[PDB]
């Protein structure tokens, strides 16, 4: 994917990168800064079920991550967000291409798993 | 080892005030010679333009006068008016040319001429120029002395290199892995509290480095003891093309070269270029340069003595004006000198008289009037005044047991630059707890309420780009930190004629000052002068140079030599040189860099003086400067206030140089005078209002007008002038690419009768335009 | 994206095939294709970097041409 | 917008209609280095430990009053306007955006007494402005 | 201070034929930090652009 070319002759060179909102300070209030949800579905309800989450975390704004469905035949349905992406103050306007800070969008990723329960136990 | 030059960094100052000497500064040559001069003139005056003018008028043009008159004018009798008092260098010839077509044989061609020269040179920010000497050593005895049949010969070669460097996002030292100097502690980079940024080109679309090549200013030029006329040191940028005045060279019939800056003109290479950043601005040029000072030697019987080598040659450096020339930077460059080869951990081994904690008492008390924090929120300066007020200062001077308590209640309010203290250590990075600076990009959730007070001085420092990093504010170096250090657990000396001029501060400042003036070393003083006004922290990049110059890897020889006097310290004189490539413009690392990015890692290779990147400190012509803001307006109106949430104190960068707060001429016309002046007008009041009222009242009138002091950025119109204008920071940069010329000079100035109403003796005002009334 | 419909030569030349119903001619590896897909290979990007460019100062700077 | 119209001169600084939206305010910080004479029963005295402002003479003392009196701030700048921060642009315009939230954070002015002025010069009674930026 | 400002030129052939050109294009203002944000209204700014009067004078042989 990539030749040992741009590095060796350092023909790109990477940059150096600061933390984004960077007034909130210690790892433990940084914390805040991670919109977080979990949710389980199985195959014996096809009820939906919302990854909601908030922003800041444990005024604050709900932020559906996701929802999760599964059918009878246990296949997982995973729906992404609205496409909801906003500022705690709507004067922090999101002029950079990449690094808004006070902004928070709708984006996840995470792990999903699952268990398999047959008749015989 | 024969012959050298003083002082080896040389500092001159930009400036639109003429480049010669009746109407220019020079640079400090004696530390604390003029602070409390109050007929310093620092902007040119009326009666300077009219005394220049009649020295022109003197005899036998008086007698010219007369010859033109009994033969409007004609073309050729104008071609001999100018010229008779040679005012060909002043003003172009064709502003002079109509001066007197548009019209005591000679008051209205003085009154013309003159007011000519008030147009172009009135209340102009005046050149400080640096003096040059060759000294004869062995070790700088006296200065060299010609006779007749010798020639000193200089030549100087300088360069400008911002626009080909690459930008300053910060210091790049502060990731430089280190044993810890005097200057710098080892935990910035070995806890990582303020990481080095990588950093681009300016003008990155000019590719190749041949091409480059046309981004480099440079200009060169020799004066000889046998004639005094002034070369200007002229480049050109693009090397359109605009010509680039980077300096004025002249020697004198005694062989002391004199050096000015340039005219302070920064330019775009096109007017939509605006320069809204700090210090990274492509498209744009200044006059800012730095170069290689080198001279001959020959006498009357065929010796010739080359002064070639970096053990005996000098540099110069020019840099944006001193707005407050008599205000002194609480760590000035010469401390960056003095703690550059000290090791951290050898610190212990350091003596400590108080002429050596002494100077960041005296600037920290000083910085009161260019700086709020210093004038009203600084409980170190309150409690100076309060022991002034006693004529109990000599309690500090105590080195016993019974004085240790209050020693230490005054070194405890100072920042400890190990930066270890008032933090709390995250996830074991070192969080602060006390009061941050935060970014402009701000972030609704709360902050952390500071557990711990903010310490002295409430500056910003390298840090700054880091909210929570305790680099954010400034500390004074680790050598100067053990000094009050040991002055605070009394492992200090001071000699009993000290404590006898020691009832206040200023007593002690001006005994002080009589050490300096007296002490024998001419040829080291005059080195520490040039350095003792520049700035030495915080380096964002600063006001003139910047972290280069406190690595003592860029001097080839920087050691202690003696005391200012044999009892007295006062940190002390020492014989430094830069490193220095021999072959100046010519040499084949003149243009070199370091590709697309420059960054830490090209800056460890670069101690090793066999690898690539050794260069980086064996300078050429042009590398001192290269660091800076580009053009230097954008970082002087960059270097002012940093507001945090809290609003006192508040925080300022170089104040001392490039002023925050100021007093006001017209708060000066309006507490100077006595009750009892007799003058129609009495502090801005009519006679009969100004002696009607209680002489109490009186002199509460007096006090308030002395408080109000005025944001230096207000001092000209730096955007915010006009019904609905903007202002602001962008405004403000923009603007003083030609307001820079227009803003406030501080100088000390007198109150001959003060009375009751706690106005010092010496006051230092700002002058303006926009500030006179 | 306008540069791959008007100015892509690649893609011109691939409408040309499809034109007369040539297009096979890309599958042909003998010798009697080489100049066809050679023409091709030749107009695109190398990733080693190392192609157009003129090395400034051998401390090496690739410098694009 | 109803502030100061700076002109090119620097004084007098012309003022929209500052008696209802104030321009330049005591703030509640400079009070707190006033209010107290110098042999009140407080161990912080204007500012000051007790030691070191009992230590100074009356004249000195009473001229720190003043001079701490007469510090008046920009009233715009008692709360966050936009010119808060490392590089922040503040003027006017970030000024009236940010006023839409920032208007319930800024200084409300508020007469306060001086119970013993002596001869500072102080009025018995001044006006001192509150918010949240200026309190210290 | 104070710009020269080309407006047009002006010439003549021997046939009596008058060639009016204009300017060069030229617009400025008086410091570079002005820039011209407004379609239609910017102070501190000039251009080349002009008009006006035309007359001629007739000399004939006969006087
Ligand atoms: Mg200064």
């Amino acid at each position: 994917n990539l030749s040992k070319n741009v590095s060796k002759h350092r023909l790109a060179p990477a940059m150096t990168a600061k933390r984004r909102n960077p007034n909130v300070i210690t790892n433990s209030l940084r914390k805040q800064l991670v919109i977080s949800s979990q949710g389980s579905v199985s195959s014996d309800n096809n009820t939906q079920v919302p990854l909601r989450g908030k922003f800041p975390a444990n005024e604050r704004h709900n932020v559906l991550q996701g929802s999760i469905e599964c059918d009878n035949e246990g296949v997982l349905r995973f729906y992404a967000g609205n496409g909801i992406s906003q500022a705690l103050s709507p004067s922090s306007l999101n002029t950079d291409f990449a690094d808004n800070s006070n902004w928070f969008d709708d984006i996840c990723d995470g792990r999903v798993t699952a268990v398999v329960e047959l008749k015989n136990g | 080892c024969q012959y050298k030059i003083y002082p080896p960094l040389g500092i001159a100052r930009v400036g639109n005030g003429p480049a010669i000497k009746p109407l220019s500064l020079s640079t400090p040559e004696v530390p604390w010679a003029h602070l409390y001069d109050t007929n310093v003139q620092y902007l040119v005056t009326q009666q300077e333009l009219e005394q220049l003018l009649e020295e022109a008028f003197g005899g036998n043009v008086i007698n010219e006068i007369s010859q033109i008159k009994t033969k409007k004018f004609k073309q050729e009798e104008i071609e001999t008016i100018t010229g008779l008092l040679g005012l060909s260098h002043l003003v172009p010839q064709q502003q002079l040319s109509r001066s007197l077509d548009n019209l005591d044989i000679v008051q209205q061609i003085k009154g013309a001429l003159l007011k000519v020269l008030s147009d172009h040179y009135l209340h102009a920010v005046k050149k400080q120029a640096q003096n040059f000497y060759i000294y004869k050593c062995d070790n700088p005895v006296e200065k060299l002395k010609l006779t007749d049949g010798d020639k000193v010969t200089w030549r100087v070669e300088v360069a400008n290199k911002k626009s080909f460097w690459y930008d300053y996002n910060n210091a790049l030292d502060l990731s430089l892995h280190t044993q810890g100097s005097g200057n710098l502690s080892k935990n910035v980079s070995k806890h990582r509290l303020a990481p080095a940024m990588t950093a681009k080109r300016r003008n990155p679309n000019v590719i190749t480095n041949s091409l480059r090549k046309q981004l480099v200013i440079s200009s060169q030029g020799s004066v000889s003891s046998d004639n005094n006329t002034q070369v200007p040191l002229r480049g050109k940028f693009p090397a359109e093309r605009h010509n680039v005045l980077q300096g004025s060279i002249e020697c004198d019939n005694e062989g002391v070269l004199r050096f000015y800056a340039g005219n302070g003109i920064s330019q775009a290479l096109s007017p939509s270029s605006l320069n809204t950043d700090f210090a990274d601005n492509s498209n744009w040029f200044d006059d800012i340069c730095d170069g290689r000072v080198t001279a001959v030697v020959e006498l009357k019987n065929g010796d010739t003595f080359e002064i070639q080598d970096e053990q005996s040659s000098a540099w110069v450096a020019t840099t944006p004006p001193d707005y407050a020339p008599q205000i002194e930077p609480i760590v000035t460059m010469y401390d960056m000198v003095s703690g550059a080869a000290l090791k951290e951990q050898d610190l212990d081994n350091l003596t400590t008289q108080f002429s050596d904690v002494f100077p960041i008492l005296y600037r920290l008390y000083r910085m009161q009037w260019v700086n709020q924090a210093d004038f009203t929120d600084n409980a170190v300066n309150t409690q100076i005044r309060e022991l002034n007020s006693e004529l109990g200062f000599a309690q500090l001077l105590d080195n016993s047991a019974s004085a240790k308590s209050l020693r230490e209640g005054i070194f405890n309010q100072f920042r400890n630059p190990l930066f270890d203290q008032d933090i709390d250590v995250d996830d074991p990075e070192w969080v602060s707890n006390s009061r941050i600076i935060p970014s402009k990009d701000e972030t609704n959730i709360a902050a952390k309420p500071a557990t711990s007070s903010l310490k002295l001085p409430f500056y910003p420092n390298d840090g700054i780009d880091y909210p929570g990093s305790p680099v954010q504010w400034f500390a004074i170096p680790p050598f100067m930190y053990q000094h009050l250090q040991n002055w605070a657990a009394g492992d200090f000396s001071v000699t009993q004629v000290e404590k006898e001029s020691a009832n206040t501060i200023e007593e002690l400042g001006l005994f002080y000052s009589e050490q300096f003036k007296n002490s024998p070393n001419s040829a080291l003083l005059c080195a520490r002068g040039a350095l003792d006004a520049l700035y030495g922290g915080g380096f964002h990049p600063g006001v003139e140079l910047t972290w280069p110059m406190r690595h003592n890897l860029i001097y080839s020889q920087n050691d202690y030599v003696s005391s200012v006097t044999p009892e007295i310290n006062l940190l002390g004189l020492r014989e430094f040189r830069l490193k220095q490539d021999l072959q100046g413009l010519n040499s084949p690392n003149m243009y070199q860099d370091f590709g697309h990015v420059i960054a830490v890692d090209n800056v460890t290779a670069s101690i090793d003086p066999n690898s690539d990147a050794a260069w980086l400190w064996r300078s050429t012509p042009g590398d001192l400067t290269k660091w800076m803001g580009i053009p230097w307006q954008s970082d002087a109106a960059s270097c002012q206030a940093v507001y945090t949430p809290e609003d006192f104190p508040i925080p300022s960068w170089w104040a001392a140089n490039l002023p925050v707060h100021v007093l006001p001429l017209a708060r000066y016309n309006k507490f100077k005078d006595s009750q009892s002046a007799d003058l129609p007008e009495i502090n801005g009041m009519t006679h009969s209002i100004a002696q009607g009222m209680s002489e109490e009242t009186f002199e509460h009138l007096r006090l308030e007008q002395f408080s109000q002091r005025l944001d230096w950025l207000h001092t000209a119109d730096l955007g915010f002038v006009g019904f609905h204008a903007e202002g602001g920071y962008t405004n403000g940069l923009i603007q003083m690419v030609s307001q820079w010329k227009n803003m406030a000079m501080v100088m000390a100035r007198p109150v001959e009768n003060p009375g009751s109403s706690g106005i010092p003796n010496v006051v230092y005002v700002a002058y303006s335009q926009a500030d006179k009334d | 994206n306008q540069a791959d419909f008007t100015d892509n030569a690649v893609n011109t030349q691939i409408r040309e095939l499809n034109s007369e119903l040539g297009f096979a001619q890309l599958l042909d590896n003998s010798a009697s294709a080489k100049s066809l897909r050679e023409g091709i290979f030749n107009q695109f990007r190398n990733p080693l970097f190392d192609q157009d460019i003129d090395v400034d100062d051998p401390s090496n700077e690739w410098v694009s041409n």
